[PDB]
RNA sequence: UAAGUCGACAAGAAGAUGGGCUUGGAAGCAGCCAUAAUUUAAAGAUCUCGUAACAGAGCACUUGUUAAAUCUUAAAAGCAU
């Protein structure tokens, strides 16, 4: 996973459910240095009792914003759609690049 | 490439493959190995 | 095989058609293998293998699925086509629908490349020649071939783009084929982010 | 990337030179803004006293440093009373395994350890495992430890 | 009479410090009872042993129980549950704590040499 | 000699190696979920080796702050906040939830000197154990009703435990402050006397943690129910107060 | 070996401390001596590259994700290349 190119993500999800587990997982592929770097996060944790469904958030540094559903996309099946947009960047970039 | 009769990994991205195999040729173990190309090895002569 | 067992997503608008069992008659052969005609419809185009009646497909239309299986796992032939099959599927189900593309990188001074007709050699109506100056005496000219659509959004920079994966990769080969990176200098052509170890001196 | 480098300096001596000069000229900071701000870093130190130092040169050179502790090393030779080596300062054993500079007593350590606990990164360790810390380090220079 | 440093004396070159003088030993009272026991980390030639060891070596055996003799295996291969009950106090807990921290050592230990010797079949 | 059948007496037969790390650390878990009332589960994202010192250096600060002069234990650093092994981890909850060492048929057990003597097999790494876990698992439903299914869902991808002796509130709000604040019932240390705190590296380690859950008495508790056990002043007071009515 | 084997990927891989000596310089990594500790989810006074010397990139080692329900690794023997 590549999270260069996105520029910040917010999660709101309840701990206690088990379809909050994607949400988690995916908070952990961040490197250590995405905060300095630039890369706001904020993560909500939603009570026990009351539970929401959770919001996956996400933003790429050219203004694509993603917004996946936890409950119904497993963690393998959310990265690959953020690293798709990765790709195109990348190479594009390599394109202008020289 | 060093044609020995003894091919042996020198690193640990050496890989021993046998190549050249068709339906008229048995083919060669070879050594081949990405990081350095003085590890590339052949057992075997033509 | 723990690639083919995994399900294979086919995203909206790829249509996947699997014919039936046939064997073409061969007088050369006593004996042809059967095999599945199966078509893989969408946007960029269609495409089409086929593979052989033991590879098993339960395509399941309501959850837009489709997973392989074959006859017996034991069978050496049986496990290597098994995760083959698997893979070009994979392929052709994302290049109809995405598309494939290789990047060609000309590092050194004096490569150029442009996207002209050539009328004179043309094999079929209309085909794109890419020329490159490589510092040779003589102008190098190749034909994309039919299928494929070559652009070149900087002098130096080469984009190859077709549904099959196997056609881009084996002609963005083909162009590099005249000047393969050196160790010295860099200089070559670069496919999708190759690089060269240079040396110190 | 924000680099960073070692230095061993005095304790108010900061100039262009060997142990300064050449550490940090070479990347681009401003060597001699550095030594002027070292020295107000270090206004209560005796005169020519070692000061490690953790400079870290932020993109665009610039720089922020931390001065640290003396090393542990000169500090229980400086405290082992050893003979003064070649080079105006205490030398430590060529062959720990054998030789013996100097045996320092348990009390020293137990002050040697609070010093090098002044320190907010290593505020927090316990000071019991710290006086096993420089024991270990004084099988290696060569200092017996007496109860 | 446990120091050889008595009360008062002086620690050589422990300040660096200009507006202050060298510490001063205090009484050995004072100081915390842990330092008296940091210390506990510090660890024909032959025929006099086989004339003194190795003799001592056989009777000092005196094989009457078996298990005296086992294999004495190591703490850091054993599957006796450890010390912990439930609800069963401050006490027992504390106690609990610190085997649970010994045991971490017995592992540690043992990775020195695992890893030790990894390096040494590597530079040989 | 030593016979065949004998075997030591502090490694009774296991239901897989001894010697790996895998389960001589659910021996430790096992031993550390008896021991351990009150226990608060994090979730740790990358953080470093100095900012994990960092953390666990105010904690030491914090927690060295508490007023505790009735002469009662030295409960000022056996807490500790451990990174545990999540699957390993689960394991230990499903053992201590679903196996009943007193459900055993003892047997008998070949000493170095070949004499037949009873012996109970309990050890958490028996083969009834991981038979027992197994079994009981099989059932869907009924796992959730348990403090192991509360919990289940917060053993995913990387946790930190802080393990607390036993339940005190004091010690709750010098260390819910320095890795969950949340004023103004636990508010964060103040700058003026708490410099360290606010560190480059410090700070930057805390917003890697997040606290997920915790146990208690072997019960599931939620963020916010963690706040009410440390919003009391203290339990012996509690009780006082009932008392009066 | 579902207490997740095997492979890959993501991050970590600390601190006393540039161990002492040697040397123009020797900071884990020319050479010599020592290598009981400490704190950690783990971290050799250092296994392979790298620097004039630092820095830096890997390893041992550690956690996590993906993921196998006859599918891991090694040795021996038989027949072949
Ligand atoms: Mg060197
Ligand atoms: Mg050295
Ligand atoms: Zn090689």
């Amino acid at each position: 996973m590549l999270t260069r190119f996105i520029t910040d993500v917010s999660t709101r999800f309840n701990p206690f459910s088990a379809k909050a587990k994607a949400a988690r997982l995916f908070l952990s592929f961040l490197p250590p240095n995405a905060r300095s770097n630039g890369m706001n996060i904020t993560t909500q944790l939603l009570p026990r009792n009351s539970t929401e469904t959770p919001l996956l958030y996400v933003k790429f540094k050219d203004g694509k914003e993603m917004n996946l559903d936890v409950e119904n996309m497993g963690i393998k099946s959310i990265v690959e759609e953020v690293d798709r947009h990765s790709r195109i960047l990348q190479k594009q970039a390599d394109l202008n690049d020289g | 490439m060093k044609v020995h009769s003894a091919i042996k990994k020198r690193c640990e991205h050496c890989k021993v493959v046998r190549r050249k195999a068709n339906k008229r040729q048995n083919g060669y173990l070879y050594i081949i190995c990405p990081a350095n190309p003085r590890h590339k090895q052949r057992q075997g002569y033509r | 095989s723990k690639l083919g067992r995994t399900p294979l997503s086919i995203p909206p608008g790829v249509e996947i058609t699997i014919g039936e069992p046939f064997v073409k008659r061969d007088m050369t052969q006593w004996k042809q293998q059967p095999k599945r005609k199966i078509t893989v419809q969408g946007p960029l185009g269609q495409l089409e293998m086929d593979i052989p009646d033991f590879i098993k497909i339960d395509h399941d239309a309501e959850a837009r699925r489709a997973t392989l299986s074959v006859a017996n796992r034991d069978e050496k032939e049986q496990r290597e086509m098994w995760g083959t099959t698997w893979a070009y599927l994979n392929r052709f189900i994302m290049g109809v629908s995405e598309g494939h593309t290789a990047v060609l990188r000309l590092v050194g001074i004096g490569y150029r490349a442009t996207i002209d007709t050539r009328p004179e050699k043309e094999e079929y109506p209309g085909q794109q020649f890419v020329c490159l100056k490589l510092g040779f005496s003589h102008p190098v000219e190749m034909g994309v071939p039919k299928g494929m659509k070559a652009s070149t959004p900087q002098p130096t920079r080469i984009l190859l783009e077709g549904i099959n994966r196997e056609q881009v990769m084996t002609f963005a080969a083909d162009i590099r084929r005249w000047r393969v990176p050196e160790p010295y200098k860099g200089k070559g052509i670069f496919v999708n982010g190759e690089t060269i170890k240079l040396k110190q001196k | 990337v924000e680099q960073v480098v070692k230095l061993i300096v005095g304790a108010g001596q900061a100039s262009p030179s060997p142990p300064v000069g050449p550490a940090l000229g070479s990347k681009g900071i401003k060597s001699m803004d550095f030594c002027k701000e070292f020295n107000a870093r270090t206004a209560h130190i005796n005169t020519g006293t070692p000061m490690p130092v953790r400079v870290t040169v932020r993109p665009d050179r610039s720089f922020h440093f931390d001065v640290r502790t003396p090393h542990t090393s000169w500090l229980l030779l400086n405290a082992a009373e050893a003979p003064i080596g070649k080079g105006g300062k205490r030398k430590g054993a060529s062959n720990p395994g054998k030789e013996v500079v100097g045996t320092v007593s348990l009390k020293h350590v137990y002050e040697i350890a609070k010093i090098k606990q002044s320190e907010l990164r290593l505020s927090g360790l316990p000071l019991e495992g710290l006086c096993r810390a420089v024991i270990y380090q004084a099988r290696s220079i060569g200092i017996n430890v007496i109860p | 009479a446990i120091s050889s440093c008595p009360a008062g004396t002086k620690l050589n070159g422990l300040n660096y410090f200009k507006n202050k003088a060298d510490p001063v030993a205090l009484p050995d009272e004072e100081y915390p009872e842990w330092l008296w026991r940091c210390l506990e980390v510090q660890k024909k030639q032959r025929r006099l042993a086989m004339k003194r060891a190795r003799a001592q070596e056989a009777k000092i055996l005196a094989s009457g129980d078996l298990e005296a003799l086992a294999p004495k295996i190591p703490l850091q291969k054993q599957s006796v549950n450890l010390p912990g009950a439930v609800n069963g106090g401050v006490q027992d807990a504390v106690l609990a704590d610190e085997k649970r921290e010994e045991l971490r050592k017995a592992m540690r230990k043992e990775r020195k040499a695992k890893i030790k010797e990894s390096n040494y079949l590597k530079a040989m | 000699r030593l016979p065949d059948d004998y075997v030591p007496p502090t490694q009774p037969p296991s239901a897989r190696p001894v010697d790996t790390r895998k389960s001589q650390l659910l021996r430790t878990y096992t031993s550390m979920l008896r021991s351990t009332p009150l226990m608060l589960i994090f979730q740790h994202n990358n953080l470093t080796a100095i900012e994990w010192a960092a953390i666990r250096r105010e904690l030491s600060l914090a927690l060295s702050n508490v007023p505790v002069p009735e002469g009662a234990p030295d409960i000022t650093s056996k807490i500790h906040l451990q990174v545990v092994r999540t699957r390993i981890f689960d394991v230990a909850l499903k053992t201590v939830e679903f196996f009943d060492p007193s459900t055993v048929e003892p047997t008998t057990a070949t000493t170095a000197t070949g004499t037949k003597v009873p012996a109970t097999y309990n050890h958490d790494l028996s083969k009834h154990a991981w038979k027992a876990v197994k079994e009981a698992t099989k059932n869907t439903e009924a796992v959730e009703k348990t403090v192991y299914g509360q919990l289940a869902p917060l053993l995913v991808g990387p946790v930190a435990i802080l393990t607390l002796p036993s339940v005190s509130p004091a010690h709750l709000g010098a260390a819910l402050s320095v890795l969950a604040p949340s004023p103004p019932a636990f508010p964060a240390p103040s700058r003026k006397k708490n410099p360290g705190y606010y560190d480059l590296t410090c700070q930057s380690g805390l917003q890697k943690l997040l606290l997920v859950g915790g146990r208690i008495e072997g019960k599931a508790f939620d963020y916010d129910g963690i706040k009410w056990v440390g919003g009391i002043e203290n339990g012996i007071e509690g009780l006082r107060a009932q008392l009066v009515h």
